[PDB]
């Protein structure tokens, strides 16, 4: 059975830590570069990216760089325009048909909900993203797959996927797969669960005031029962 | 029905009460209260206690042994080749 | 009179929650009904808000619930109270269950009988609920839980079908899922105002077993504090749970859309129902592992009639205690083997665990009963 | 005792219609409010039916109806059924309200209240189902009902556009619509149930207007009998309706689904309501028309304070009949203009009515009840 | 405003009378071979035609003359195949901004309920499709407009759709405009409301029954009161 | 509360009844009941039906102004060209 997951020490995992949004911004770029080659992200579009790491301005300037279908026209056909604020990160493939066409057979997973989707979460995806290696003594693997320890059988379909300087990041940052594979894990993490922040934020608050309401509540209910805690009885039959 | 004229007969009782503004709530709680609790703790700890031990022995064998049951026996491979 | 008194709507208020007489002395295991009423406020409230926003359509409804919590203002936590909800509604029944059985208030029947209706259609609903997301887990739920009356021999299949409205489990059954959680809910809304009826002609039993009409108090203020001092805390725990540590009871694989080419590897039901599970793993034929499924709930209704003992409460009675808390860890290890493979060492424990169920309850506490009157000499 | 009288479940049935004390004398009219009940039951069970077939988005609904009438068995003659019982359900109200203007039983202050009460909950409910279609008249229908409340001069606007969720009438009110058609039905069924207790309490008056404490009856098994004969005829009245002749209330332009950029050039609301539609269309200003047109029904609160009579029946008082068929008559003048085109004559014509209407309410009947009194010489 | 149409004489009028599945075996030609070239009729099937006047041997083959668009296949790619019973009635445009462009910017609408969509039903349509002629004096059409005095405003996109010997119907009936203007009527009637028939059939019986049982429980009630409807009272004051 | 015990206080009132087996269902319907109806109707005429009269002319006449109203005028070419 599969391998289990080491725990890393990751900054978010704090009762009140936030996401860090730098490793956001270039975890971001390593899902354009890379990884929205075969993989599709359906449930996420360019207006969202707006106040987590760039401005409407900037957003839209990502949006512009793809080219989207819409229609009909007047004449009742289809056309190509560039994107906007409001369309969805687009699809590598039409149908699950030619995306297993274009895999031999196996089929990439959406990496919407990736992170909440799977044991171990971000421990997992970073373990299988940098954990290839060759196979024992005794294993051999048929046409097309790898092997991994961390997949469930061992053999995955999916080459690996990263290594050093695959891409350079904006900050200047140096690319070496480790740093790579763990900014693409914070995006994976806030892809999956974008009220983060605001629902630690808004913890502090209300647990506060449901602490703070059970002694005085327990105090009211003493003072009505004090009544009763203190009486005392007597039995005086005529006899 | 049931109402509080007439729920019972009862003779010669007497009772006696103060206001809850002359009393204090909460008047002893570290000099009565706490040996209070602990003789409670005292007089059930053998009814139930004992049945929770014996499910943490069974739970801990029951995993040992299911985890046991996965790892490769040698004599499966060195016995006869 | 006071208006208190003046009118028949405001009498039976009077009568059911003001003047209302309550024993003195009733401890914190009496506050779970209250909670239990206020669960099913909430989770009707909760509901009706989502639905305003839910698909029941096998092509829309995973991605209605990711619209729910992606786009809707505050929707993800409006989601979140609904399913923790129900987790806290199943806490509060199960510990109003045990309550009973220990201090003897089965001796209630009215009261009994309409709490094992409840508990019955409190279950149904929320398995109804569970399948709305139409994820992995969901599917395969629903597929097991309508083919469970093929059982019947002469006439199963059809009724199969019948419900399904079809070949086989798709689009006609997601509606008829979604109809009935609706419409559920009022229904055990107006059986709880029967319950509660029923019990206001007696009142509440207490844990000396001894009758309490020299002692009575009104239940206001004291019984009304009290129970708003539940409700506190109830709320402490459910916010905690809500915004601090929201994936504890969650599952991976209810987020995967429904496939019906494959069903996963390991299967495993929301926890309040591991031990049926677990019951229903342990027999190994189909229409007797049907059977003891249900019997394990409905054996609840002749506990009254195999009742031998003098006195009404276990606080007196010591050997007694000892077979409850016995029973109680008989029913923690079937939701623990519910948990594991259906493999060997599982298996085995199960069966014993079921077993032993059963022989409780119907002769072990019984017998007991005898010895213990024939050691006070009567 | 007998069983009848040995439990309180039962014996509340007892007091309700087994052993009620009934007067001896009241006619027909009578009969229309277990008639109100029946229509409430068969529309509830119709449409737990329905719901389970249709589908609440507007690029579905009016197909999922097609749907509906055309591949499920029998579910046409369903569809026919729900259609048809609403009418059937408007026709024995305002038939009910009418009896008890005429026979003085506003008397009865609380059981008149929720009467009004349960008046507006069924005209909302009706409203909210005749737009689930989704065709050329339902979303116009939806439109105006929606815009209603812009004329709330500090808050409207903000209220319409939080009722659309939007900016404009779209997909996320349809499914509103929908939670709130379900919901409503059971509300009016819990205040039925409170309508009838109220009524227990004092007992029906008879169009004498005297009391009848001298000649009850008991319920069984006179009123029984009577009461199913009146279902039966019910029964026949609306298969002939749902077979024989289904098209007779039906209108053409709901079966073109819907175009939000044109409005038809003729506008026709369901029967039912038409006479407020011409209430509404007679005054020249928004905020009067709309306060005019929730007034033509608030009015009825205040006709119990207006009573002036020594008599309570209006069976031994002509001038006052005289009156109230004039009255019904105005009711059925605008019931026509509502149908016309908004052209001069039928402007004209309605303006008229209404002022009658109001007029006859508050002025005419106070007086002729004083020169009444004053040719009997009290 | 519109011109009011008389009623005639149809044979299906009667309350307990059925629709002449003669006539709608040819009004459906008329349909296949004039009306489907502008028009759709989206909520029928093949499947809807048996029994009514066609064996399910008979309406596959109808099916198999058209050409339907299926897929994805094994590729991922849209294929054409012939039809079946289950598929719908073929739409002339695939959408309503093409079918513009295709009238001069007018829409045909769909014939599914027509005949339940106007006021005058069958009488007005009948009326429509006869009713063509030369404009008054001083009237004036615009560019590709007909005048047809039944039209609201008098004015009509639609070419006069029929005439004599535009078809030939199977059965050797001779096709004069009247007879296939009858004929599409009645098929418009069957295609709006298929449950007409059994409607008529199921409320002879039930009728009768409800009928029946009025008079029965009438004698239940005055059984039960011809106790207090013959009661006599008297007073006897000691005075 | 309202039960057949209780209800009022009455004295020196008889009351005869048969059964329904003894006697008819319709026992005199053209010889009596007829007639009956009508002068239940003659009581009630006058008071309910010149109402509705009064709507029935309203209506007509309603109906033929509208319908006049849609025909052209010939003034309104004729006069002056
Ligand atoms: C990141 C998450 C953070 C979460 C933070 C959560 C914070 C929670 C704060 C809660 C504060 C509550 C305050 C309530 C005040 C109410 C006052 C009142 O009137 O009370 C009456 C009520 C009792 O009512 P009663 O009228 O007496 O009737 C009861 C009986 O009938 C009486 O019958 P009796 O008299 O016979 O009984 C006597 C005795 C009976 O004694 C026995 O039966 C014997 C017991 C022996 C135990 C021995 C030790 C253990 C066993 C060892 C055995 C040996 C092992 C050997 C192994 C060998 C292996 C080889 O019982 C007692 O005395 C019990 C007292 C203690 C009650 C404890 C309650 C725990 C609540 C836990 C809540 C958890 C959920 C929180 C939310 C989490 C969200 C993620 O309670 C009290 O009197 C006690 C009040 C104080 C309770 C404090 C509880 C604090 C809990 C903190 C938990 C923090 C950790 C959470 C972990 C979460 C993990 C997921
Ligand atoms: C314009 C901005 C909003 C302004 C709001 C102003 C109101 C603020 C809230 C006031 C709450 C009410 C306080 C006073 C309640 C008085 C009740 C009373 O007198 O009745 C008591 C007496 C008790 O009965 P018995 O026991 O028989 O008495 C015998 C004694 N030996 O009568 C009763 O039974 C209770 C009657 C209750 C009447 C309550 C009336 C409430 C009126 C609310 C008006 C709100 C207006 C809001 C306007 C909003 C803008 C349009
Ligand atoms: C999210 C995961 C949830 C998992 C499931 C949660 C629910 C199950 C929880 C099981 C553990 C419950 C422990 C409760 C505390 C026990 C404390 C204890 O032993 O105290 C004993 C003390 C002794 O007092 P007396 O005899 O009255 O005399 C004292 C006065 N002189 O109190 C009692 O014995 C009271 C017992 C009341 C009933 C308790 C029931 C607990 C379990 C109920 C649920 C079990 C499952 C359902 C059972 C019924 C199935 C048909
Ligand atoms: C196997 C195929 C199906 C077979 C079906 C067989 C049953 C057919 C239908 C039978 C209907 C019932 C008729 C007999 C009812 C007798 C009721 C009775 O004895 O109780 C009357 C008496 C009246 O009360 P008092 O007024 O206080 O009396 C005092 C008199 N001085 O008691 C009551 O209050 C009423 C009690 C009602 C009990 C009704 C029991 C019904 C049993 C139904 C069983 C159906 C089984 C179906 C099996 C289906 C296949 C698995
Ligand atoms: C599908 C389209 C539906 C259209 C709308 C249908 C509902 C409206 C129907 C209107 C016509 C109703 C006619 C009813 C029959 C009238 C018979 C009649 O005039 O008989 C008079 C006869 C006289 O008897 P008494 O005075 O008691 O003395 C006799 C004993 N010695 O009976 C009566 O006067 C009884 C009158 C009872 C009330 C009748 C009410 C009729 C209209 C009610 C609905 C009107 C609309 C709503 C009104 C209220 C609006 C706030
Ligand atoms: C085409 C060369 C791919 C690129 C680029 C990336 N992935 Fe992918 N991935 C691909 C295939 C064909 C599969 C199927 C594997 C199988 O055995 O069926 C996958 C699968 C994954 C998974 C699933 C892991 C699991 O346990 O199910 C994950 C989490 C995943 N891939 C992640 C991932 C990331 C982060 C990538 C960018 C760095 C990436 N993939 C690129 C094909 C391809
Ligand atoms: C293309 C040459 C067409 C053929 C062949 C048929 N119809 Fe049609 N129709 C066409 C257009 C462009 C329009 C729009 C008219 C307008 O003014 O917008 C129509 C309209 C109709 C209508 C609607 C009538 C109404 O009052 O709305 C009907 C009932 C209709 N057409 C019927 C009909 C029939 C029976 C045909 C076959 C004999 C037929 N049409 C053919 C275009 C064309
Ligand atoms: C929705 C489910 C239920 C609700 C809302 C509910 C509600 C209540 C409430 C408010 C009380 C008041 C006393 C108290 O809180 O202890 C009560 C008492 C009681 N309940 Fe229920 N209950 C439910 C289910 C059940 C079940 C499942 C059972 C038994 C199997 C049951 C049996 C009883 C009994 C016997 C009492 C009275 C016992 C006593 O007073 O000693 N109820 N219930
Ligand atoms: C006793 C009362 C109720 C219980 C126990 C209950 C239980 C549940 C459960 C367990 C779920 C699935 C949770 C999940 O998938 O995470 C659910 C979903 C749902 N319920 Fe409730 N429910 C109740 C009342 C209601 C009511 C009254 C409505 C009214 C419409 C409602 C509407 C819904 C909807 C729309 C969903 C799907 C949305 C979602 O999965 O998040 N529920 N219910
Ligand atoms: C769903 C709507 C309603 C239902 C189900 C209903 C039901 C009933 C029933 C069963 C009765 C018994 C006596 C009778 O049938 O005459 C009754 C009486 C009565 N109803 Fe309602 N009703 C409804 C609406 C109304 C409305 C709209 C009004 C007044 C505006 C009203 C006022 C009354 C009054 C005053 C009585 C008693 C009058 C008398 O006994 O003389 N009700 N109702
Ligand atoms: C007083 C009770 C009710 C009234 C007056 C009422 C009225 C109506 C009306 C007038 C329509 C539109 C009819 C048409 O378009 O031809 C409708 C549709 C509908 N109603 Fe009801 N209804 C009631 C109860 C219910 C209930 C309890 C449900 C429960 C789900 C329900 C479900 C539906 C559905 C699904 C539709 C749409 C189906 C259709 O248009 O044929 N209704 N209702
Ligand atoms: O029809 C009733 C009536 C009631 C009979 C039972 C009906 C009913 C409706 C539905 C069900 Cl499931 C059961 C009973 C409701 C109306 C009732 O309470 C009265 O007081 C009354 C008084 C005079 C004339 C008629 C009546
Ligand atoms: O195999 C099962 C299975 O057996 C059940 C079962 C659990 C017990 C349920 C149950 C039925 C009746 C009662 Cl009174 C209580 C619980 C019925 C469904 C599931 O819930 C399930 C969910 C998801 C995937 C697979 C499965
Ligand atoms: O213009 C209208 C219109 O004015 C109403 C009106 C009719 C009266 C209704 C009404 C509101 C409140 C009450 Cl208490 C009674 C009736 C509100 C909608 C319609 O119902 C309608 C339906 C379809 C197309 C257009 C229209």
């Amino acid at each position: 059975v599969a391998l289990h997951p080491p725990s890393y020490p990751w900054s978010h995992s704090g009762f009140l830590s936030s996401l860090d949004h730098t490793s956001i911004r270039r975890g971001f770029q390593v899902y354009k570069q890379v990884c929205s080659s075969c993989h599709s992200m359906n449930f996420v579009a360019y207006r969202h990216l707006v106040g987590v790491c760039y401005t409407e301005d900037e957003a839209k300037a990502l949006a512009a760089e793809v080219e989207v279908q819409d229609g009909p026209n007047e004449n009742g056909e289809m056309f190509m325009r560039p994107g906007k604020l409001f369309d969805y990160f687009p699809k590598p493939y039409p149908n699950s048909e030619a995306a297993r066409a274009a895999n031999n057979g196996a089929l990439p997973p959406d990496l919407s909900y990736i992170a909440r989707a799977r044991h171990g979460g971000e421990d997992y995806i970073f373990s299988l993203l940098t954990g290839y290696c060759e196979p024992p003594t005794g294993v051999s693997l048929r046409e097309g797959l790898y092997f991994n320890p961390y997949f469930p059988g061992q053999a995955i379909a999916m080459a690996p996927p990263i290594y050093t300087d695959v891409l350079e990041f904006d900050d200047g940052t140096p690319a070496t797969m480790s740093q790579i594979a763990k900014d693409v894990c914070t995006f994976l993490r806030w892809a999956s669960e974008p009220e983060h922040d605001h629902r630690k934020r808004m913890a502090l608050k209300m647990l506060t005031m449901m602490a703070l309401l059970i002694p005085l509540t327990y105090i009211m209910k003493r003072h009505k029962w004090s009544v009763l805690k203190s009486r005392k009885l007597a039995y005086r039959p005529p006899k | 029905g049931r109402e509080f004229g007439n729920l019972t007969r009862i003779r010669h009782v007497i009772s006696y009460s103060l206001s809850p503004l002359e009393q204090r709530a909460l008047p002893h709680v570290l000099s009565k209260g706490v040996p209070n609790m602990l003789r409670r703790v005292r007089e059930s700890f053998f009814r139930v206690v004992p049945q929770f031990v014996v499910f943490y022995l069974l739970y801990t064998w029951g995993t040992e042994e299911f985890e046991k049951s996965k790892r490769k026996n040698p004599a499966a491979y060195e016995n006869d080749k | 009179t006071p208006m208190r008194k003046s009118n028949p709507i405001m009498k039976m208020i009077n009568h059911s929650l003001i003047d209302l007489p309550t024993p003195s002395n009733i401890s914190m295991w009496w506050n779970f009904g209250s909670l239990l009423a206020f669960c099913l406020i909430l989770q009707i409230i909760t509901g009706l808000f989502l639905a305003m926003h839910y698909s029941p359509d096998t092509s829309s409804a995973f991605s209605s619930i990711a619209h729910i919590t992606r786009d809707v203002n505050h929707g993800w936590i409006i989601r979140y109270l609904h399913a923790n909800g129900a987790s806290m509604f199943f806490i509060c029944l199960f510990l109003h269950v045990g309550r009973g059985l220990y201090y003897g208030s089965f001796l209630l029947l009215k009261t009994w009988n309409t709490g094992i209706m409840l508990l019955f259609l409190t279950m149904a609903t929320a398995f109804m609920g569970y399948v709305l997301p139409w994820g992995q887990m969901s599917f395969w739920g629903a597929t097991v839980i309508t083919n469970l009356l093929s059982a019947i021999p002469y006439i199963g299949t059809d009724l199969v079908q019948w419900i399904w409205g079809g070949y086989s489990i798709g689009n006609p059954t997601l509606s008829r899922f979604f109809t009935l959680h609706f419409i559920l809910p009022f229904i055990i809304t107006a059986l709880t105002m029967v319950h509660l009826l029923f019990l206001h002609e007696t009142g509440s039993n207490n844990p000396c077993g001894i009758s309490s009409d020299s002692d009575k108090i009104p239940f206001h203020p004291y019984y009304t504090i009290k129970d708003i001092l539940g409700l506190v805390l109830l709320l402490f725990i459910l916010t905690t749970l809500t915004l601090l540590s929201p994936n504890l009871l969650n599952d991976p694989d209810n987020y995967i859309p429904a496939d019906p080419l494959n069903t996963p590897p390991h299967i495993k039901p929301e926890w309040y129902f591991l031990f049926a599970y677990a019951i229903l793993r342990s027999v190994p034929n189909k229409l007797g592992g049907v059977l003891a499924l249900f019997l394990s709930i409905l054996i609840l209704s002749i506990i009254p009639t195999l009742h031998n003992s003098k006195q009404q409460s276990m606080m007196f009675r010591p050997l007694s205690q000892f077979l409850f808390w016995f029973l109680i860890t008989t029913l923690l290890t079937l939701t623990w083997i519910g948990s594991q493979p259906v493999s060997q060492p599982f298996i085995f424990i199960g069966q014993l665990a079921s077993t032993m169920y059963f022989t409780t309850v119907l002769i072990l506490m019984p017998l007991t009963s005898l010895i213990e009157n024939n050691l006070l000499k009567w």
